[PDB]
């Protein structure tokens, strides 16, 4: 091959690598702030699910 | 035992289990608990001799104490919650009583003096499913509480159990034996990764999972439950012997083997949590199994101990045990690292 | 659960019984209906790191009809004054308490 | 004295565990499982629960006269043994003792105790519920309630005492 | 969804191309399993069975598409996921003033 | 000299493989009576309370 | 474990030695206690004696350890005015390595003790430096 | 459908393909004392397969072609070699008998599998139950050490447990000198080299130990030679006989489901023949052992399971 | 909390120090795990009761239902053990050391 097809093909390698390195760092950071705050899809833990609760009127009134 | 009865108490043992994976409701949790120890006891004695009857007395001892400790913690989660649902729990003193309840379960030491005791006195199929499918109902439960778990406790067991199981490896001869302190090492492992990555715990166990049942088949194929008797395997069936070799460097954790996998992404998920001291000491310690692994590649595989004479005699014979699966489980544990990315259909 | 087929299937095995302010058998309410009530509707679809913090109000308040443990603090306290005050003949209750 | 009904019950609740935890001979093992379980019985039957209450204390009831015949098949020697019989029985019932004891005296000299945990040693009547006014037992709603909305808590029962018959039987054949 | 191998939102991603290298690779798996199988019972292990040993690699493949399948939409979501949120916090992800190495400072360690 | 000793003696293929020998025997010699392992599940419980404060 | 840690690294290194001392010393008769607990309860003592003189032995002989590591580690840091210097848990680790060998009746020991104590009481003193974590807060 | 669970849950229960003609009938007696003869006779009258005793080759008859294979695939055992120098250096005497206690283990399987599987009874000569008379023999004469002795007990031990004893034990009783006389007149060369004191301590293993025993729980008929000689007399006892005593009475179609599934895994039976006890009688290197194996699978429609060699004629293996 | 929760806290906890204290007798150590079964269901209805949750009434029902399979495969076992030995004894089941 000439040099400029290994040289150019190693731009190409290049930008593939880099954009994923970028997005490593990035899911890190992520994952970082998902897991501190929990306000994201991510480290979701369960709560307890409200169409469970019955609103019909009970045999008492307070409650 | 009428085969029709063998197969309802197997379907009780599996419907146990499944019982406790799909219950939202912590009552139906423990009886998926107690179905399966009430279903497995039977086949532990199937053979009717003082060491099987030993083996079930001592399983049933531990198991029946970590069942009251665990609905004591469920309890106790009632008492401060008000409800039942099957997730985090609300004291930390329930969160402690479950996970030493599932600790003695799992046979994590220094709750595992039963696991070598049972699993030497009790056939090598009943084995298979004491180290392979009772690992599933106590995982599950801890997938589901780890917000919950002490981190300092759960880590504690984690390294104890690599420890205790790489040196009690050392000193062992029986097959049986070697693979009960083999599965303590490993348990230790998927507890330790629980609290930052509950895939890796999945992960981690399916493959142990699949390289323990490869590795129990071979025991069965050829009736072997010695050291010394399966030294006789390359006289026989030298094919036996390379499938053990592999299998057994794969348990070992040797790239590029499938056994790798499970130790190098945990490894991963706990330095991404700035956890360097933890992986390089379980990965060194892990060495203690390498080496009990490699004893046995020696005097199954790479040389040719003594054999007698009657051996002859099995040289006109063929197998005829079912060794079901055995062709597809030892390709899976062996020549998977280079799928290793497939681990995203556990999330 | 660990695989959710109760709401794959649709079936209903054991979520009834979870909650104590699920519906009861001719509607007889629990005693802490109300304060779980808001809780589980405090912390719905948010999560339990959200949760913890977020609903703190709502579950301490559900935790107290729990275990009445504050309620308890208050009156063994109000006890233990009137005692001091009795036996110091100082206070003296009313003919109906 | 009587408002702290429960409080006693609970007080010979606590003794009879140190009865069979002590571990003499089971004869006697069995005579204080027993007697927690009448205790056990009236402190449950006391919160509203009589249905409960007397079902476990039926249920022992069966249990420990199983269990007399097995001692006196598998676990009885030429000199059974009572608490008064043996140092590491008569230590332990002797140690258990003096730890209910002492736990009690606190929380009755102060009206709460530490014991690792805060306790309130106002009277368990503090905590009752005021109104009711229904006209049936809430016990007997809740428990009937296994057949209509215990569908599947019926099945898995129904199961295990089905395959614990197949299973002893299996256990047993040797 | 909740407890589905391939939630329906997955249809809209490519699926895997049969000539997949990694599905190539899960059906290599399958040859192997077939040979396996020949060896340990002992019959002729390139000629024997080759209706079993065509099973092994259709059954390996099958299996290994939808896994394949399941792992890339896995990874669709969490690039969905991770993209959204970066969108959702503007302010924890702040754009870097890109110095130029003309501008930036390096302090300079010599191999001598 | 002495500081040799140190760093042979203790980093020697034979100091490693027979320290493992010794904590491998420490660990399999067991009597293998139930009284004594359910003896050092009680041991575990105390500790783990008493000391680490697990339950805290 | 937690609040008597704490205390030890409460106080300045270098400084208070009789204060580091008990610190340790309490740490190693600890230890030495929870190892005859498992002791005697998995190898049972003939006798009652036999049970407390094993326990006098482990008990001692880590309290001896853990004494002799703080006084030699904050006295090393005290006369060499270097506090905040990872060489002087080396030194605290060896010789309380040199304990072990002398109180064992084996020179094979003392050494061994020697370089893995000294070696292993400088990490912790570099880990608590650079801020190593050996439970790590789950974070990602 | 190879015998299994599934076969035995369809119906393929032994209770229903037994009959008071499904006996398993064992001849014994001394050397030269019409076994053999006997056992025929008895199998013919009674319709009963019979099975000649089994020799250094019995194992060679169940497999492959049939025909014996050269006794480097026995370890050499030889009884020739056995009775000109029973003290050889080489441990040939217990290598033998060890090797001939496999045989009948091995045979006795087969023989309760035919029983089982069809419900025709069998005939034996000898079995696993009296084949340690001449173990007793060789070591009452120091033909074997006491080492030798103790391994075959072990083996014995964890293997004669698993079966069931014959229905009918019957015994031809020779005087010892009569053996003498007959087997002179036999005229095996090597043969005649036996000594009275070992058909002497032949005799006094059987009358003293394997009789008594065998009262306990079969149905024991004992016969002069006279007697022996007309099968017509003792095919007359046998149909006659209660059957009154033994395991077989015990026994229900679980247990010989059990049963069946051990005697028809050829492996499983032989598994602890081999027990690695390291005798220098019957312990083989690996130089030795790797040399013969690859031997043995050389030899004509050997190398592959039955079925799956072409070099005899075995055909569509690419769909087998 | 109540004080009657002291009572049978305690009650547990000595059944469960009485479990994993062995003497000889294999009997023994089975009551004590009867005992234990007998606080959790106590305890339980009394949480149950008190706070008015109607629908787990059954609970402490069910928990008895699984005490009894574990009693009787508790007292299986045993049997087996005894056959065997001629005791209970504990220090007899020790082939596997
Ligand atoms: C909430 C509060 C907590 C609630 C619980 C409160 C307690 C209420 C009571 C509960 C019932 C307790 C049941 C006790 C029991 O069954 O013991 C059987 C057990 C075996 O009985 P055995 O079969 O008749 O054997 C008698 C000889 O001991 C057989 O031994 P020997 O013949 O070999 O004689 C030599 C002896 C000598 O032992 C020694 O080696 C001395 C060791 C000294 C260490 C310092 O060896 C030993 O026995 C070693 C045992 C040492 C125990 C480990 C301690 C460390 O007996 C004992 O071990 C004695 C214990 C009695 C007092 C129990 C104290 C209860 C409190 C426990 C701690 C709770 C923490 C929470
Ligand atoms: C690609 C990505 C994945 C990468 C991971 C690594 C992939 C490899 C994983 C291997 C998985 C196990 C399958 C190995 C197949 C081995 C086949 C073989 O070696 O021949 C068997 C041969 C049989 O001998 P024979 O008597 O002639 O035939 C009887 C069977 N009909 O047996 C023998 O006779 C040999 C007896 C002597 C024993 C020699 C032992 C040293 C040589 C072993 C080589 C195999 C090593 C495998 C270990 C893993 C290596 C990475
Ligand atoms: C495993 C092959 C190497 C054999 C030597 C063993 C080396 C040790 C293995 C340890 C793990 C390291 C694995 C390294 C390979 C994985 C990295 C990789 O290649 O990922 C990309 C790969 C697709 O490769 P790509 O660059 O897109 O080129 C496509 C050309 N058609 O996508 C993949 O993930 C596919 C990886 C599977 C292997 C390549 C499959 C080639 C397709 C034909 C099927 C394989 C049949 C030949 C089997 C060879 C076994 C030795
Ligand atoms: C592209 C392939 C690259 C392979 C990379 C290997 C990566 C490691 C994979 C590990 C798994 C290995 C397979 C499992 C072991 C099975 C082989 C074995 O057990 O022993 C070797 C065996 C020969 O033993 P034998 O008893 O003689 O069997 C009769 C065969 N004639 O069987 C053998 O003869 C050797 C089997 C291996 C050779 C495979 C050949 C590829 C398929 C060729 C197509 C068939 C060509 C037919 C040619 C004849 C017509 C012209
Ligand atoms: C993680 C990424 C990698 C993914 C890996 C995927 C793993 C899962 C894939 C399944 C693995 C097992 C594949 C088994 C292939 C061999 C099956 C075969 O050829 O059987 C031949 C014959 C029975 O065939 P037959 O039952 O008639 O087929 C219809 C099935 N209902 O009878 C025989 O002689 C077969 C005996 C050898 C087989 C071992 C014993 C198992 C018995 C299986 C029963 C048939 C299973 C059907 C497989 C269908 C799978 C879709
Ligand atoms: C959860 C948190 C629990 C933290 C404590 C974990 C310790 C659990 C260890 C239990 C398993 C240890 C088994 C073992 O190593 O053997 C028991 C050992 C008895 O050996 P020993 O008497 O000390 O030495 C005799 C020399 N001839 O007894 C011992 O000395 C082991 C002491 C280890 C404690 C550290
Ligand atoms: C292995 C032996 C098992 C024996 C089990 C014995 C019974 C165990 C009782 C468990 C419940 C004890 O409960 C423990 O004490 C009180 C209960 O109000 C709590 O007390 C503390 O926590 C709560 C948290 O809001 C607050 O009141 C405050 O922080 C503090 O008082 C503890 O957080 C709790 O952990
Ligand atoms: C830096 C980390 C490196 C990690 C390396 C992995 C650790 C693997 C540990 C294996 C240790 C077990 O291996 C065991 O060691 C002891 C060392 O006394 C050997 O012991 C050998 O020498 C001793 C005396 O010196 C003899 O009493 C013994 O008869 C002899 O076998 C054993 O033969 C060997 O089986
Ligand atoms: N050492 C040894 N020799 C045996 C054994 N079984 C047979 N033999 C020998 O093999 C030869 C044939 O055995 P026999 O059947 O008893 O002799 P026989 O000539 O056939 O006399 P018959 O009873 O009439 O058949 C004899 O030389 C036996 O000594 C055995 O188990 N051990
Ligand atoms: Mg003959």
């Amino acid at each position: 091959d000439g040099p400029e097809k290994n040289y150019e093909r190693t731009m190409a390698i290049l930008q593939i690598e880099a954009e994923k390195a970028e997005l490593r760092l990035k899911e890190l950071e992520v994952r970082r702030l998902m897991r501190a705050r929990g306000d994201g899809p991510w480290f979701h833990y369960p709560t307890i699910d409200k169409e469970l609760i019955d609103h019909s009127p009970k045999a008492t009134p307070d409650n | 035992m009428n085969p029709i009865i063998f197969i309802i108490i197997l379907l009780t043992i599996m419907l146990g289990t499944i019982i406790v994976m799909i219950s939202s409701h912590w009552l139906l949790v423990w009886i998926g608990f107690e179905m399966n120890m009430l279903a497995i006891i039977p086949i532990m004695m199937k053979n009717h001799n003082p060491r099987a009857t030993e083996a079930s007395t001592k399983y049933f001892l531990t198991q029946s104490t970590a069942s009251m400790l665990l609905m004591m913690a469920v309890i106790i989660n009632l008492m401060f919650s008000g409800q039942w649902t099957v997730m985090k729990l609300f004291n930390p003193m329930a969160s402690m009583l479950m996970t030493m309840a599932l600790a003695m379960k799992l046979g994590m030491a220094p709750f595992h003096f039963w696991v070598p005791e049972v699993t030497q006195g009790i056939p090598l199929s009943s084995g298979l499913i004491l180290l392979t499918w009772q690992k599933l109902a106590p995982m599950s439960v801890l997938y589901q509480i780890f917000p919950s778990i002490n981190l300092n406790l759960i880590l504690t067991l984690s390294v104890l159990s690599i420890l205790i199981g790489g040196w009690g490896g050392l000193n062992q001869t029986q097959l049986r034996k070697i693979m009960a302190y083999s599965s303590i090492a490993h348990m230790g492992w998927m507890t330790a990764v629980l609290p930052y990555n509950p895939t890796m715990t999945l992960l981690n166990l399916i493959i142990y999972i699949i390289m323990t049942s490869t590795m129990f088949t071979m025991f069965m194929a050829n009736s072997t439950t010695t050291t010394l008797s399966l030294s006789h395997t390359w006289n026989k069936t030298p094919i036996m012997t390379v499938l053990i070799l592999a299998t057994l460097l794969s348990m070992g954790g040797l790239p590029p083997l499938s056994g790798f996998m499970p130790k190098w992404m945990i490894i991963q998920e706990m330095t991404k949590n700035n956890s360097i001291i933890l992986p390089t000491f379980m990965a060194i310690t892990a060495l203690l199994n390498l080496y009990f692994y490699m004893r046995l590649t020696y005097s199954t595989t790479l040389t040719m101990f003594p054999s007698t004479n009657n051996m002859k005699m099995k040289w006109q014979f063929p197998l005829m045990k079912k060794m079901t699966f055995l062709p597809t489980m030892v390709v899976l544990s062996t020549m998977m690292l280079p799928l290793t990315p497939m681990l995203s259909v556990l999330e | 659960p660990f695989f959710d087929v109760q709401k794959r299937l649709g079936v209903d095995l054991d979520r009834w019984m979870t909650i104590q302010s699920a519906e009861q058998p001719h509607k007889i309410p629990s005693r802490c209906h109300a304060f779980e009530k808001e809780w589980i509707e405090c912390a719905h679809g948010i999560g339990s790191i959200r949760a913890e913090k977020e609903c703190k109000i709502e579950f301490e308040d559900f935790r107290e009809c729990l275990l009445r443990q504050k309620t308890m603090k208050r009156l063994h306290a109000i006890r233990r004054q009137r005692e001091k005050l009795i036996k110091e003949g100082k206070y003296t209750p009313p003919p109906h308490h | 004295m009587m408002l702290y009904i429960v409080f006693i019950l609970s007080v010979i609740f606590v003794m009879g565990f140190v009865g069979f935890s002590s571990k003499p001979s089971p004869i006697y093992g069995g005579l204080g499982l027993i007697v927690s379980g009448g205790v056990g019985c009236g402190i449950v039957l006391n919160f509203g629960g009589s249905f409960l209450g007397l079902m476990v204390f039926l249920i022992y009831l069966g249990g420990m006269m199983v269990v007399f015949g097995y001692t006196t098949a598998m676990a009885t020697e030429q000199y059974p043994e009572i608490w008064l019989s043996n140092k590491a029985v008569l230590g332990a019932f002797v140690t258990g003792l003096l730890m209910e004891f002492f736990m009690v005296y606190y929380v009755l000299k102060d009206k709460e105790v530490e014991v690792v945990f805060e306790f309130n040693g106002l009277g368990d009547w503090v905590i009752y519920d005021t109104g009711d006014s229904g006209f049936f037992s809430e016990e007997a709603m809740g428990i009937a309630a296994l057949y209509s909305y215990g569908t599947w808590l019926v099945i898995v029962t129904g199961w295990s005492l089905l395959i614990g018959v197949v299973v002893i039987m299996e256990i047993t054949r040797g | 969804a909740t407890f589905q191998f391939l939630p329906d939102e997955a249809r809209s991603l490519p699926p895997p191309k049969l000539t997949d290298p990694r599905l190539a690779f899960v059906g290599f798996l399958g040859y192997c399993s077939g040979l396996i199988d020949n060896a340990i019972r002992r019959r002729p292990v390139l000629l024997a069975g080759l209706h079993r040993q065509l099973l092994y690699i259709t059954s390996f493949v099958f299996v290994g598409y939808y896994l394949l399948k399941r792992q890339d939409y896995m990874y669709a979501v969490r690039d969905h996921d991770m993209f959204s949120y970066i969108k959702s916090h503007p302010e924890d992800f702040p754009e870097k003033d890109k110095k130029t190495y003309g501008e930036v400072f390096e302090e300079f360690h010599p191999v001598r | 000299s002495l500081l040799d000793l140190i760093w042979l003696e203790a980093i020697l293929p034979k100091t490693i493989s027979l320290a493992q020998m010794k904590a491998s025997t420490l660990v399999t010699n067991q009597k293998g009576l139930i009284k004594l392992y359910f003896l050092s599940f009680l041991i575990t419980i105390l500790i783990s309370m008493i000391l680490f404060n697990f339950h805290e | 474990a937690k609040t008597v840690l704490r205390q030890y690294w409460d106080i300045p290194e270098g400084t208070e030695c009789h204060r580091k001392t008990y610190a340790t010393t309490s740490i190693g008769g600890a230890a030495g206690l929870v190892v005859s607990a498992y002791s005697v309860a998995l190898k049972t003592p003939t006798s009652f004696l036999e049970g407390v003189a094993r326990t006098g032995r482990y008990t001692f002989t880590a309290a001896a350890i853990g004494a002799i590591f703080g006084l030699t580690s904050c006295i090393s840091a005290q006369v060499r005015e270097k506090p905040d210097d990872p060489l002087n848990y080396l030194i605290g680790g060896c010789a309380g390595g040199l304990i072990l060998g002398a109180r064992t009746r084996s020179y094979g020991i003392g050494a061994a003790a020697c370089a893995y104590m000294g070696l292993t009481a400088a990490l912790v003193k570099m880990g608590q430096l650079e801020g190593w974590q050996v439970f790590a807060e789950p974070k990602v | 459908l190879q015998y299994g669970p599934l076969a035995y849950i369809l119906g393929e229960k032994a209770t229903k393909k037994m009959t008071e003609k499904s006996k398993l009938i064992t001849v014994d007696g001394n050397i030269c004392s019409g076994k053999s003869k006997l056992a025929k006779e008895i199998a013919e009258k009674l319709g009963l397969k019979h099975f000649p005793e089994a020799g250094i080759h019995y194992v060679d008859s169940t497999t492959g072609d049939g025909k014996p294979l050269p006794v480097q695939f026995s370890g050499n055992c030889s009884l020739e070699k056995f009775y000109d120098d029973p003290k050889s250096n080489d441990g040939n005497s217990y290598r033998l008998q060890a090797w001939l206690y496999a045989s009948r283990l091995l045979q006795y399987a087969d023989a309760l599998e035919h029983l089982l599987s069809t419900g025709q009874g069998v005939v034996l000569e000898r079995s696993i139950y009296s084949d340690f008379v001449f173990l007793e023999a060789m070591y009452r004469q120091g033909f074997i050490r006491k080492q030798c002795v103790d391994h075959y007990n072990q083996v014995k031990k964890v293997t004669i447990c698993e079966y069931l004893p014959p229905h009918v034990v019957v015994y031809v009783d020779v005087p010892v000198p009569e053996v003498q006389s007959r087997i002179q007149k036999k005229g095996n060369p090597h043969e005649m080299k036996i000594t009275s004191a070992y058909l002497q301590d032949i005799e006094n293993a059987y009358k003293g130990t394997f009789l008594p025993e065998m009262s306990e729980k079969c149905e024991v008929l004992q016969y002069s030679a006279w007697e022996a000689q007309d099968a017509e007399k003792v095919v007359e006892d046998i149909e006659y006989l209660k059957y009154d005593k033994g395991p077989w009475l015990d026994q229900n179609d679980r247990k010989l489901h059990k049963l069946r599934m051990l005697v028809q895994d050829k492996l499983e039976v032989l598994n602890y023949t081999s027990i690695p006890v390291f005798l220098p009688e019957v312990t083989v290197g690996a130089h030795q052992s790797d040399q013969v194996f690859q031997e043995f699978t050389e030899l004509p429609g050997r190398k592959y399971r039955a079925g799956y060699n072409e070099d005899v004629g075995d055909k569509w293996i690419w769909l087998k | 909390m109540s004080m009657v929760y002291m009572n049978i806290m305690m009650a547990f906890t000595v059944s469960l120090v009485g479990l994993l204290m062995y003497r000889s007798h294999l009997m023994s150590s089975l009551l004590c795990l009867e005992g234990m079964m007998l606080s959790l269901f106590v305890m339980a209805a009394l949480t149950i009761l008190n706070s008015h949750f109607t629908l787990a009434s059954m609970m402490p029902i069910i928990l008895l239902v699984f005490a009894a399979c574990e009693a009787a495969l508790g007292l299986s076992l045993l049997v087996m053990v005894s056959n065997t030995y001629g005791t209970d004894y504990v220090q007899n089941l020790n082939l596997l050391q």
